[PDB]
């Protein structure tokens, strides 16, 4: 009957704090176990691997997990969330005596600690002499999210988190663009629930 | 061993028969092929531990496999289907769970190769409201009207690739999301101190890389056939 289950397709932490991606099996007898993980446009690599020897696995960067067989459970830690540690992370089982067994993955999302937001909608121009826009919303801390649009001719992206290495500053963003002659960035975003400090220039 | 797999990426028609190849040096008995897709981890479709054995994995209808040799582990889709678009990995193990994985094989299944479309691209440039009030810029990638959804896109800096500063859509959007068949968009940013954009020496591009048709797909429309290809484009840095 033998299986891994890991919940939540994605799920979050606050940067700097714990992170604890949960796995639980259904094995009876005590099968090995491994976290993989997967960071965006490449392939699998091994993190850790639980074979019966040590219970509490070290892996790398910081990585462990502890094998508890009472509860059936091996959930991959580590003391302190980086932006680096986004990724998707996979738990899996042996089985059969022949192979190995996927659970489903869990996306981890990192959220930056921005302690001076500065909540903004700005207009950009095409570099190209269309006079073309984009809206860019940008610089509001993980208390806000940002909602697709009511719609359909205007298009939102989900928002985004860059690290800009040179200055040691993240910051979240989403872009809004339509071809509507009605369309301004000032309603843009609309639909979201936005800082009630939100910067909207000109 | 080094495990291979050929092709990197793939675009079909449905109703084609596809195969995947992998290869490996260090003669493990056991292979393995796999799908992932979104959701769903990494599903097993077949696997064999000798040259004389050949077992099902959980989702192995629509698929057969031959192991032609100790090295060689054959995938074929037998008559390709789109919800047969996926990433592909296949794996070897030694008798103590140590698996290699390959690279990956991404192929998609498109019902009509008539409706495949490279992107057009553009930059936004940044805000002189951004500038001024936080004294950094962001530059807005868009790539759009494109189909399948099969691209990359990075960013170039006075001739290099760039990782810091840019953040990419995950995964892009539909343009008509009620239509099977609808094309896709993409954004990109890339955020500078304004000192660095304000220096008009300094060149920014935006490059998509594209996957569509190869030389041998038959064309017979008048726009440009949609084959494999780079679209980018690109601001330079402006003191006003």
């Amino acid at each position: 009957a033998q299986s891994v289950t890991q919940l939540g397709s994605h799920v979050s932490v606050s940067e700097g704090a714990l992170v604890l991606l949960r796995c639980n099996y259904s094995s009876s007898v005590p099968p090995y176990l491994f976290w993989y993980v997967q960071y965006p446009n490449q392939g699998l690599q091994l993190l850790l691997k639980y074979t019966s020897a040590a219970t509490l696995v070290k892996g790398i960067n910081g990585f462990e997990a502890e094998f508890k067989k009472s509860e059936t459970s091996f959930h991959l830690t580590k003391p302190s969330a980086h932006m680096s540690d986004a990724a998707e992370y996979f738990c899996a089982v042996s089985e059969q005596d022949d192979k190995i067994i996927f659970g489903k993955g869990t996306r981890l999302h990192i959220l930056p600690n921005i302690q001076n937001p500065d909540p903004a909608v700005y207009q950009l121009r095409d570099s190209k002499s269309s006079d073309k826009s984009v809206c860019l919303f940008t610089d509001f801390d993980s208390q806000t999210n940002v909602s697709q649009s009511k719609d359909s001719d205007v298009y939102i992206t989900d928002k985004c988190v860059l690290d800009m290495r040179s200055m040691d500053f993240k910051s979240n963003s989403a872009v809004a663009w339509s071809n509507k002659s009605d369309f301004a960035c000032a309603n843009a975003f609309n639909n979201s629930i936005i800082p009630e400090d939100t910067f909207f220039p000109s | 061993a080094d495990v291979t797999q050929t092709p990197r990426n793939r675009i079909t028609k449905t109703g084609k028969r596809i195969m995947l190849e992998c290869s490996q040096t260090k003669g493990h008995d056991r292979m393995y092929w796999y799908r992932q897709d979104p959701g769903l981890g990494l599903r097993l479709i077949y696997y064999s531990f000798d040259v004389k054995d050949i077992n099902k994995g959980e989702i192995s209808d629509g698929y057969s496999v031959s192991r032609q040799a100790q090295a060689k582990f054959s995938l074929s889709l037998e008559s390709a289907i789109p919800n047969q678009t996926a990433l592909y990995f296949c794996a070897t193990s030694d008798e103590s769970y140590g698996y290699t994985f390959g690279s990956g094989t991404r192929l998609t299944v498109v019902e009509d190769l008539n409706k495949v479309s490279p992107p057009e691209v553009a930059v936004f440039e940044p805000s002189e409201a951004e500038i001024s009030h936080t004294q950094k810029a962001t530059l807005v990638c868009l790539a759009t009207g494109f189909y399948p959804d099969h691209v990359e896109l990075s960013w170039w800096v006075n001739g290099k690739e760039v990782h810091s500063g840019v953040c990419t859509d995950p995964q892009p959007l539909k343009e008509q999301p009620a239509l099977n068949d609808s094309r896709y968009s993409l954004s990109s940013r890339l955020r500078v101190s304004a000192t660095f954009w304000q220096n008009p020496r300094n060149h920014f591009r935006c490059q998509v890389q594209f996957y569509g048709l190869s030389e041998n797909d038959e064309w017979t429309q008048d726009r440009a056939k949609p084959v494999t290809q780079i679209v980018s484009a690109e601001a330079w840095g402006r003191a006003d």
